[PDB]
RNA sequence: UUGCCGUUGCUAUGGC
């Protein structure tokens, strides 16, 4: 066990980052560590996407205690320069965060994601 | 007796066995691409129409291709618009719901019976099918 | 068997309708339709080119003259060249000025000759998206075209505009707006030897016009994430490949249709195939397109894939799967924080996060035999396709180009039998669309010129 | 997912409809059919004039149910399992299970009529 | 369309009640049109599930009508089984028009606002505007519903409120 | 700006003629202005403004593309013998009214 | 000099009650029936409105000791 | 050979 545990795969990080550019299309991506945990400290989130190959590790590892407090999947990505593309900012994201919302048009497909990173978890 | 000159048995009919089941199949496994629109050049009349079935837009394809080919506008003709345009669109706004016709899962038409089951290649010999798997 | 009684009954279908070679085999509408076309006109544009230059084991690789020209701009983003039936070419940069070189001055490097930089002085008065008629760029020019008879270089980048400019002075002509506020123009591809641009704009639209009547022909839809990137022929096709959907289309652009083509490799399969006796996995975002005939072209993917595909075959025909290496993944003085070297070892989890290049630049020399591929591996790679158009087998590489290769393109020199060709390259220090690299290691922003012999 | 009872048994054994069939061509959806243990027991204790109603019931793709309480009263048993967790088609033909069921609220009720199952508290059947 | 079997029941009232005020349709007809044919197509997969594996039309029709309920859009890529054709309803059904789209996407700030859109001609799937709230996009036209180049909510010139009262404001 | 594509190009020589179809393209106008049409085909190809014609216009719904059948003469007096006499009326030069009785 | 006639005489409309500016529309009255009957079922159930918005500032309109609102089994 | 700056060559490199 590395401090990074979960870990996906390559097919589910494909999925995970095809759902990450659409929701951040249909502007339900909060991006970035402490927009994360904002997001995740007001309850406002599906599943927050954390990278596992940033500077640092510990500066995003402070996120999966708080999913656990509140009960929220959470998935490494093994590329921060990937999902911040996939993102659509020109920078790399460390951690990213799938708002809840009712009036989406990928709700099924974010749903389909979480019942794979929470099998996966 | 005798021969009688029959355009009916050398006509390329091909259409008593065409089914769409088949031929979405076929389409599944073709292994080369399709000729899909750009994606809004085919919905018809800015949705009041359907977007338009499969069969319509080849047969579009064909009376554009005719038009161009001998230089010629098509027309109003009364009986067999009175009968094909009114009976085609009011069928299609029935089964055809976005772009898909669903019309054939309502119909009772045997698959196997006319378009499967190979009836020149019927190989009523144990010979003649060992013959035709060896 | 399921899939076996469906592949029975589908072959019975299709005898069957074969029932609904001989001494005289002639039928009458055939042979009427090409009596029309020995009637007809205009066997100009349409050639269905297929291969016919077939040079690639010919000309040498190993001993270029690389000559690498370091620009004193920021980011150069992309490389448009010309050569008549002397020769300019041109480039342009994220610091918002295009650059027109000579290049025909072949035995050495290229030679500046005018500036035209835009900034924040041709910012609109509105903020209103029709009125976006000014005559500089305000924001980040992507990509520039030159004009197949040498009139007009077009460019064009995230300030959603086309703006022309003639050759001679390096002057705006004729601003045209994409008219919509994501209308962002990522690539540019003038049809060979004519005056009709394709422009793909990140509306998932696609944009064509005409450039000596300064008018647009025809807008097509139907990528589904952003048109990365465009590439066309004589012919009025065109080939596309929009980014995270995975699919690279080719219009029929007078019909409008197109012909899709998705992608489709499987890590698990794949990794089975191996286990019959290994780092290598599934696809990221198909980028990078050039139309090597009228019959194929080639695909650089952002897992560093380069594949081959025919117009006849939906799935690709051939792949070649690392093209410029894997990336050194991040060092223990830069993983984890920790003390020990055990724990910060243990923070790489072994093998699981080494991410490949990403192939950004890919060239196909027009009906030629021998393509080029270019990343931050520092080295360029020269791959040739055999004759039977159903494998590409790398040559050699070029080595004298240290960073990110935003373009790739050839000039030819030489005849028939003897030929020579300078490969340009736009070298930047970051990719041509957002910054997201990394580890700079020894990156400069110039222009890699190489002159292959023989 | 459908409470059976065991008048409901018998009018499709009379009618000759199948258990299964019956709900699916009724419903349009897939059905999972349940025997609670109190129905069962009032299909023994109908003796031996119902053995093929009982055996009928003893079937696989009926799934069963298992009730902890005293005494076999399907009725009751049927209401109190059905107004505490609204996830239930209830199919019946009694009349007085009809009636309780149809005025408990959100809880839809099948019953042979005719030579088919009908359905009525069920506002999405085509 | 066809009327339902019982069609006064207080939870079949509830139900057009929530189905008519969270997708903001104009009647009944709306819900009985697609219902209907809802109703013919699974009635007619209960049919292929009533038949047997390896029959030629449990194959055949089976991956053609899974493909083409993908296709439209109701039915998601993974679950290619014929089963989740039964599981399907009505709601799962008029989420793909273009109103219940166009607010999902974010267009519009209601369902009323994008049916007043779509029927004030500002909303374009693809190359042609659409005008009619019920029109059952498809997983392809789903990405290119974006505001008509011709309409001022896009990039075009403003309508004639805006510009009399810019001209009134000239005066 | 409106913009002009000729396709499928064949020549007549029975009818001494040259003849195609033409797509029309006129983003953000109304329609093919068939004058200004001729004009513009009659540059594109050689002189011959009372010898090239144009006669099948369909416009596509949403507007911006129109295709019309496109044919061309040299020698405007063998246009004018092979060309219809409604088609001369409406663009040329012939005018003869038909006898109104009965 | 042209008595043109008016509307009652035109549209006929004979004695009619007075009605409703939302029935005129078929859409706006069940825009405002979906809305009545959302705002009824707060009062019925207790409907998730979406969690906590800000601070935690209490309950905002009284605690019951004595009610149990929970379903007994059997 | 450039935005600076260093080695420079009497041309190539490397730090921002
Ligand atoms: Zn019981």
């Amino acid at each position: 066990n590395p401090k990074a545990f979960p870990l996906a795969d390559a097919a589910l990080t494909q999925q995970i980052l095809d759902v990450v550019q659409q929701a951040a299309n249909l502007r339900q991506l909060k991006k970035g560590a402490n927009e994360a945990t904002k997001t995740l400290n007001r309850g406002i989130s599906e599943f927050i996407i954390m990278a596992a190959d940033c500077e640092p590790i510990e500066i995003l590892l402070h996120l999966p205690l708080l999913c656990e407090d509140k009960n929220v999947p959470y998935v490494f990505v093994p590329s921060r320069v990937a999902l911040g593309r996939a993102c659509g900012v020109s920078r790399p994201v460390i951690a990213a965060s799938i708002t809840t919302n009712d009036a989406s048009a990928i709700k099924t497909q974010i749903y389909a994601v979480k019942d794979k990173i929470e099998t996966l978890l | 007796f005798e021969d009688r000159f029959d355009a009916r048995e050398h006509k390329d009919r091909s259409n008593k066995s065409r089914m769409q089941a088949m031929e979405e199949y076929i389409r599944e496994s073709s292994d080369q691409p399709d000729w899909s629109a750009s994606i809004g050049a085919d919905i018809v009349n800015h949705g009041r129409g359907g977007i338009k079935s499969l069969r319509d837009t080849e047969k579009e394809r064909r009376v554009t291709s005719f038009e161009e080919d001998n230089f010629t506008r098509l027309n109003i003709t009364n009986k067999a618009e009175k009968r094909k345009q009114k009976q085609r669109e009011r069928n299609a706004r029935m089964n055809v719901i976005g772009g898909e016709d669903f019309g054939i899962f309502s119909s009772k038409r045997k698959l196997e019976d006319s378009t499967s089951r190979r009836g020149a290649k019927k190989t009523r010999s144990a010979w003649d099918r060992a013959q035709r798997r060896l | 068997n399921p899939a076996d009684k469906r592949r029975r009954l589908a072959k019975q279908y299709l005898e069957n309708l074969k029932s609904e070679d001989e001494y005289n085999n002639f039928d009458a509408g055939d042979l009427d339709k090409d009596i029309i076309a020995s009637r007809l006109k205009e066997d100009v544009a349409e050639q269905q080119g297929r291969v016919f230059r077939y040079f690639g084991d010919k000309l040498l690789i190993s001993e270029a003259k690389q000559s690498f020209t370091r620009v004193g701009e920021n980011n150069l983003t992309c490389i448009s060249c010309f050569q008549p039936v002397r020769l300019f070419a041109y480039t342009v940069s994220k610091d918002l000025q295009l650059t027109k070189y000579d290049i025909t001055d072949f035995s050495k490097r290229p030679k500046k000759l005018k500036y035209a930089k835009g900034g924040a002085k041709y910012i609109p008065t509105s903020k209103h998206e029709y009125e976006n008629t000014t005559e500089g760029h305000y924001d980040e020019i992507l990509t520039v075209a030159a004009s197949p008879d040498g009139k007009y270089v077009v460019t064009g980048g995230r300030d959603r505009k086309l703006i022309v400019w003639s050759t001679e002075s390096l002057s705006p002509v004729k601003v045209i707006p994409t008219k919509d506020r994501r209308g962002e123009v990522l690539s540019l591809a003038f049809r060979k030897n004519s005056d009709q641009l394709y422009a793909s704009c990140a509306d998932f639209k696609i944009r064509t016009y005409s450039i000596n009547q300064f008018s647009q022909l025809e807008i097509l839809y139907g990528h589904h994430d952003i048109v990365e990137d465009i590439s066309a022929l004589a012919m009025e096709r065109c080939v596309t490949v929009g980014a995270r959907d995975r699919t690279a289309m080719l219009w029929k652009i007078p019909d409008e249709t197109r012909l899709t083509f998705r992608g489709g490799d499987e890590p698990q399969k794949l990794l089975r195939r191996w286990m019959k006796e290994p780092l290598f996995f599934c696809e990221g975002s198909i980028d990078v397109v050039s139309m090597v005939d009228d019959f194929h072209f080639i695909t650089g993917s952002d897992n560093g894939n380069i594949c081959l595909w025919s117009l006849a075959k939906k799935k690709p025909i051939f792949t070649e799967r690392i093209a410029h290496g894997i990336l050194p993944e991040p060092s223990f003085n830069d993983i984890s924080g920790e003390t020990d070297e055990e724990l910060r070892k243990r923070q790489l989890q072994g093998k699981k996060l080494l991410q490949p290049f990403w192939i950004t630049s890919l060239y196909a020399i027009p009906y030629s035999n021998v393509f080029i591929s270019g990343s931050w591996s520092g080295s360029l790679k020269v791959w040739k396709i055999s004759d039977n158009l159903r494998s590409f087998e790398l040559l050699g590489e070029l080595s004298g180009a240290k960073g990110v290769v935003t373009k790739i393109q050839v000039v030819e020199s030489g005849k028939h039998g003897k030929e020579k060709f300078r490969i340009l390259a736009s070298i930047a220090k970051e990719h041509r669309l957002g910054r997201w690299i990394a580890n700079v290691s020894g990156a400069r922003n110039g222009i890699y010129s190489a002159v292959i012999d023989q | 997912q459908v409470l059976i009872d065991t008048n409901f048994i018998n009018f499709s054994i009379q009618k000759k409809v199948d258990i299964v069939r019956g709900m699916m061509d009724c419903l349009l959806a897939k059905c999972n059919p349940l025997i609670t243990d109190c129905v069962m027991a009032e299909l023994e204790k109908l003796g031996p004039k119902y053995r093929i109603a009982l055996k009928l019931a003893r079937d696989p793709r009926i799934k069963r149910l298992s009730c902890s309480h005293k005494g076999t009263y399907a009725d009751d048993c049927l209401v109190h399992r059905v107004l505490q967790h609204k996830c239930y088609i209830v199919a019946t033909n009694d009349a007085g299970l009809k009636q309780r069921i149809r005025k408990i609220p959100g809880i839809p009720l099948m019953s042979v009529g005719g030579h088919a199952y009908v359905i009525e508290k069920l506002p999405d059947v085509f | 369309y066809s009327t339902p079997k019982r069609p006064y029941e207080s939870s079949r009232l509830d139900a057009e009640l929530k189905l008519a005020g969270e997708f903001g349709l104009k009647n009944k007809k709306e819900i009985y049109r697609i219902s209907f044919q809802l109703s013919k197509i699974r009635r007619a997969a209960r049919d292929l599930l009533t038949r047997d594996e390896k029959d030629p039309k449990r194959l055949f029709e089976g991956n053609a009508l899974i493909r083409r309920l993908v296709r439209v859009g109701v039915l998601s890529e993974d679950k290619k089984k014929l089963d989740y054709v039964l599981a399907l309803k009505v709601e799962d059904f008029l989420e793909r028009r273009l109103q219940t789209q166009v607010y999902k996407l974010g267009l519009a700030k209601s369902v009323h606002h994008a049916r007043v859109l779509i029927t004030q001609r500002h909303i374009a799937v693809g190359k042609q505007i659409v005008n009619i709230p019920s029109f059952m996009v498809r997983l392809d036209s789903e990405k290119h519903i974006d505001f008509a180049p011709t309409s001022p909510f896009g990039g075009a010139r403003p309508g004639r409120v805006a510009r009399r009262n810019a001209a009134r404001k000239a005066e | 700006a409106v913009t002009i594509r000729t396709r499928k190009v064949i020549s007549n020589p029975l009818l001494a003629r040259k003849q195609f179809v033409v797509d029309v393209l006129h983003p953000n106008r109304a329609n093919v202005s068939k004058d200004e049409l001729r004009e513009k085909l009659a540059e594109v190809y050689k002189a011959e403004k009372d010898a090239v014609s144009v006669f099948g216009f369909r416009t596509q719904f949403g507007g911006g593309k129109s295709v019309g059948f496109g044919l061309v003469y040299n020698s405007v007096a063998e246009a004018k013998k092979f060309e219809p006499t409604y088609r001369l009326v409406r663009y040329g030069l012939a005018e003869k009214v038909e006898k109104a009785s009965r | 000099g042209k008595r043109a006639i008016n509307y009652q005489i035109l549209k006929n409309k004979g004695l009619t009650p007075k009605r409703n500016k939302d029935n005129r529309n078929s859409r706006v009255k069940k825009r405002k029936k979906y809305q009545k009957a959302q705002k009824k079922l707060k009062s019925v159930r207790a409907v998730y409105s979406g969690g906590q918005s800000g601070v935690y500032e209490g309950e905002k309109t009284g605690i019951k000791k004595g009610l149990t609102r929970s379903v007994k089994f059997k």
